[PDB]
């Protein structure tokens, strides 16, 4: 057998459906498996109360505010806030019941069904971390996890050191792999190979031994970047084969322990982690509690031989010839292809679904692309036309919303209106037209819009398998430009900013000028534009290389004639903070050389000097201080948690108390043990 | 609460943006 133990099975188990069943239900050691189990079970039990609200549940869903949801279907509703805390209650249950082992079934399904509900409440909490942790209790829930290091296998007498199928690590192992490779494929686009998407990561103190032989450039572009992607794309490939497993283990450890500590991304590096050992031996507990000293091997479970189980199946050439697959047996290899298949397949999914593809393609959450592009905003106007006068109003930006995520979605930005639209109404107005105009940015480029200021949203047609019509593209044939406005922006002062427009034929910019912005200047590099002043009513042309001087506390008013997209600047000073800038140095170092041989201008300079005092004093401190401190916080949120959900419980259940009662319950609530 | 603002606060396109520090779409919050 010469790829017999390279890949762990041979060239015959894959020629018939029947030898395929019987190789993915060989008997395996379920020792590896259950210590996935109980980390992940630990996990969950450690983030339900910090990531997925738990703490500000009461702030999320109060009893009588008005407020915007997004979830993914408008029949799906949210609960009172009382039986929100239920909910949270038997997730929180689940989870508990996953890493104990005890009740796996009922425990599992109690975690997965509240936790899919919650998640689809809302589009605008999605990442790849929470999806992967609904994959991962969906796919355990199937699983005979509580074979071994278990509760229930301590009250019954089966589930002690039984027999688990093969395709239960063949699932997870394929999982992780396609999370890797999806990852790194999705990683090889033009703003990442050249260096666009994390131009800053480099500049943090985990990267200086890499600045000792390379230069920042270099260790941005070679480190953050290229390598990045070769151990995304190599990882699987590392940690499958048993001969470069152990490089494969470092390297991924390596970079998980530095992700770990570079964003916060919540648990997402610690359950990357811990699920590195399912790669290795399935016996690897068992013979890590072999390794260890004697004293201490006869406290732990006995080491015996496992007993047989009926979830597997045996193929022995003298212990019988073939037990025939039954509906067990089949449904098994069944699930595993068939995940795999919709694994595979869900991240390109993005041609069928037309109507949630803007700039970037599908909804964010499910396509494993992480980090690859960055978002800056700049200016968000909400007009809104009143149905019954005609009158002209305008909203703030996001006023019944708790995210920002809906300047970038077209559907999001549909509910918006129709929300908008619903309780417009209660504040005296009649049925009305909202216009939105967003100005977005992405991976350091030309600010542009995103959608059509011109087109009522509210009476728009939006299909999710309709390509939306007023949503602009994206000006791809203008990247090339983004060495020059480097260029530009590091050839300025240090109180001198710019900004980069780029607008398109037969629209228009109307802008206002704030009294404070003296030295205010427009400078064309592309097309040709006509500049407006509102006063006086002045237009003026404009053509490449040419600048001009607008004037400050007024309006006025940008127009682009060219049949092409054209680009300009804009050039300002803040001389009201130059001015109290320089009067602040004056009367801070003739104070100083006087005294040395309040007012709210010397009250900013004392402030900045206290915080530089502090964060220099905090830098000399030992860490063990912050670590006291982070352990503080960390046990009040839990604390405020425990105690909202009890109140909550009490109430559900006994019944509702006067409003005294209540009141004192929530002050007692909020206390900050100790200090 | 109040939910309209003059027209002169509605069009102020050059001002400190917000920044709300990094904020990607992979961020817990
Ligand atoms: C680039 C695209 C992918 C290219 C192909 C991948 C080549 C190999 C690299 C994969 C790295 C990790 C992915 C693992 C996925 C599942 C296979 C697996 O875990 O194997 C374990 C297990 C053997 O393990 P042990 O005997 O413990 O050997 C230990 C190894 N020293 O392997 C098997 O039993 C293989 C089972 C038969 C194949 C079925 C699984 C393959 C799944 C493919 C996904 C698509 C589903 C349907 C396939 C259609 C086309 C065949
Ligand atoms: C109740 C009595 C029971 C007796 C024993 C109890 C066991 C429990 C002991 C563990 C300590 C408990 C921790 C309590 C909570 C600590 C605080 C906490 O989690 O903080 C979160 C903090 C991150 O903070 P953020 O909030 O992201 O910070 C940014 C601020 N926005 O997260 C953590 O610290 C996570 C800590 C858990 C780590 C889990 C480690 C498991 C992974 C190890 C895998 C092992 C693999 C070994 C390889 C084998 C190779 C052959
Ligand atoms: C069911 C939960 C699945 C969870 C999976 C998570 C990861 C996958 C992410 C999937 C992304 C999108 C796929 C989901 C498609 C369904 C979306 C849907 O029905 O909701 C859209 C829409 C809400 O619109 P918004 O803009 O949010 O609100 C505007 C009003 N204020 O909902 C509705 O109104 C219901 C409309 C039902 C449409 C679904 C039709 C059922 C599909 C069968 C049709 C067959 C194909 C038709 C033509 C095929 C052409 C390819
Ligand atoms: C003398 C008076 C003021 C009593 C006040 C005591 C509180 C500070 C106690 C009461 C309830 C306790 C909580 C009860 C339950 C838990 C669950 C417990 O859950 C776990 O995560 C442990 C198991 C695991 O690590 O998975 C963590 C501690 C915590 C929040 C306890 C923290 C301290 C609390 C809030
Ligand atoms: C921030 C980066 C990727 C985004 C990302 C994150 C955050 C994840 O959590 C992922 C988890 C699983 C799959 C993909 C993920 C993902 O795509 C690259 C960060 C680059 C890293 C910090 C550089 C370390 C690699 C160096 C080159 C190793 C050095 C080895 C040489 C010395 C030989
Ligand atoms: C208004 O701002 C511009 C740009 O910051 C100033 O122009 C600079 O003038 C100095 C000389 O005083 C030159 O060295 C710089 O190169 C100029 N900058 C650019 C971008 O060309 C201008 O002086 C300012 N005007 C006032 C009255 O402060
Ligand atoms: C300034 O130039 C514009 C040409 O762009 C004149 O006409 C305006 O053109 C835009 C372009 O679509 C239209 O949206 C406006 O309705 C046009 N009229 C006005 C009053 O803006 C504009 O009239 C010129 N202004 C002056 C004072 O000459
Ligand atoms: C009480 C109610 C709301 C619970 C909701 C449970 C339903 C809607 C949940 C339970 C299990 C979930 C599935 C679990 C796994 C996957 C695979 C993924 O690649 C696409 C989504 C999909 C197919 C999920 C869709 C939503 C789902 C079917
Ligand atoms: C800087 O300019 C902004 C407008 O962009 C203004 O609101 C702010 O007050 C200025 N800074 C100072 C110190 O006045």
């Amino acid at each position: 057998s010469r790829i017999g133990k390279l890949l762990g099975f041979e060239w015959t188990d894959l020629s018939s459906w029947r030898r395929l069943v019987t190789l993915l239900n060989r008997p395996t050691d379920p020792a590896s498996l259950a210590v996935f189990r109980f980390l992940f079970g630990f996990l969950m039990v450690l983030d339900i109360p910090q990531e997925r609200g738990l703490s500000s549940l009461d702030r999320k869903y109060l009893d009588g505010l008005d407020v915007c949801r997004f979830p993914l279907l408008d029949a799906l509703r949210p609960l009172p806030l009382d039986w929100m805390y239920l909910v949270y209650t038997i997730m929180f249950l689940g989870a508990l019941g996953m890493m104990l082992g005890l009740c796996y079934r009922i425990s599992c399904v109690l975690f997965l069904l509240p936790y899919w509900y919650v998640f689809l409440l809302d589009k605008t909490s999605w990442n790849n971390h929470s999806y992967l942790y609904g994959l991962l209790a969906f796919q355990l829930t199937f699983m005979d996890a509580n074979h071994y290091w278990s509760v229930d296998g301590l009250l019954n007498a089966h589930r002690r050191n039984a027999h688990v199928p093969l395709w239960n690590y063949a699932v997870l192992r394929g999982q992780i792999f396609i999370v890797y490779f999806i990852a790194g494929v999705k990683k090889l686009d033009a703003d990442w190979v050249e260096g666009y998407s994390m131009e800053y990561l480099s500049r943090h103190w985990l990267f200086s031994p890499f600045k000792l032989l390379l230069s920042e450039e270099l260790t941005s572009l070679l480190v953050v970047h290229w390598g990045g992607l070769l151990l995304d794309l190599s990882a699987g490939f590392l940690l499958f084969f048993d001969v470069s497993r152990s490089i494969g283990l470092f390297f991924v450890s390596y970079f998980h322990c530095m992700n770990s500590q570079l964003f916060s991304i919540g648990m997402f590096s610690y359950v990357m982690l811990a699920s590195s050992p399912l790669f290795c031996s399935p016996e690897w507990p068992r013979k890590l509690v072999s390794y260890c000293p004697r004293r201490l091997q006869q406290l732990l479970p006995l080491k015996a031989a496992p007993q047989p189980s009926v979830s597997c199946v045996y193929k022995r050439s003298r212990g019988k010839s073939g037990q025939k697959p039954g509906l067990r047996h089949q449904l098994g290899a069944a699930f595993t292809l068939l995940y795999l298949l919709e694994q595979l397949f869900l991240p390109y999914s993005h041609f069928l679904t037309q109507g949630y593809n803007n700039w970037t393609n599908g909804l964010y959450g499910y396509s494993w692309d992480m980090m690859v592009h960055s978002r800056s905003h700049q200016h968000v106007k909400i007009t809104y036309r009143d149905g019954r006068t005609g009158e002209l109003g305008y909203l703030n930006p996001g006023v019944f919303t708790q995210s920002r995520r809906w300047k970038d979605h077209a559907d999001m930005l549909k509910q918006y209106a129709t929300c908008l639209s619903r309780l417009l109404p209660k504040y005296n107005v009649t049925e009305p037209q909202i216009y939105f105009d967003i100005w977005v940015s992405i991976n350091d480029r030309f600010q542009q819009r995103i959608f059509d200021p011109r087109v009522d949203i509210v009476q728009a047609a939006w299909s999710p398998f309709q390509r939306t019509s007023w949503v602009q593209p994206l000006l791809m044939d203008l990247s090339p430009w983004r060495a020059k406005l480097q260029e530009i922006k590091s050839s300025l002062d240090n109180h001198t900013e710019v900004v980069f427009i780029a607008d398109f034929p037969g629209l228009h910019l109307e802008n206002f000028v704030s009294e404070d912005l003296g030295n205010t200047s427009i400078q064309l590099l592309q097309g040709e534009v006509t500049v407006e002043l509102v006063a006086e009513q002045k237009n003026q042309t404009l053509r490449e290389g040419e600048k001009m001087q607008l004037p400050a506390g007024e309006y006025h008013k940008v127009y682009t004639t060219s049949p092409s997209p054209s680009c300009y600047m804009y050039v300002y000073v803040n001389t009201t903070e130059l001015a109290l800038e320089q009067d602040l140095a004056y009367l801070q170092e003739l104070k100083e050389k006087v005294e040395n041989g309040p007012t709210p201008l010397v009250q900013t300079f004392l402030r900045r000097q206290q915080r530089l005092q502090e964060i220099e004093r905090r830098r000399n401190t030992p860490f063990h201080e912050r670590f006291f401190r982070f352990l503080l916080r960390k046990l009040y949120v839990f604390r405020r948690s425990f105690l909202m959900t009890c109140i909550s419980l009490r109430n559900l259940i006994l019944g509702r108390p006067s409003l005294e009662q209540l009141a004192q319950e929530v002050t007692y609530a909020n206390l900050r043990p100790f200090e | 609460l109040n939910p309209f603002i003059n027209r002169r606060n509605a069009n102020t396109f050059i001002s400190p943006q917000q920044r709300w520090r990094a904020k990607v779409q992979e961020r817990i919050r």
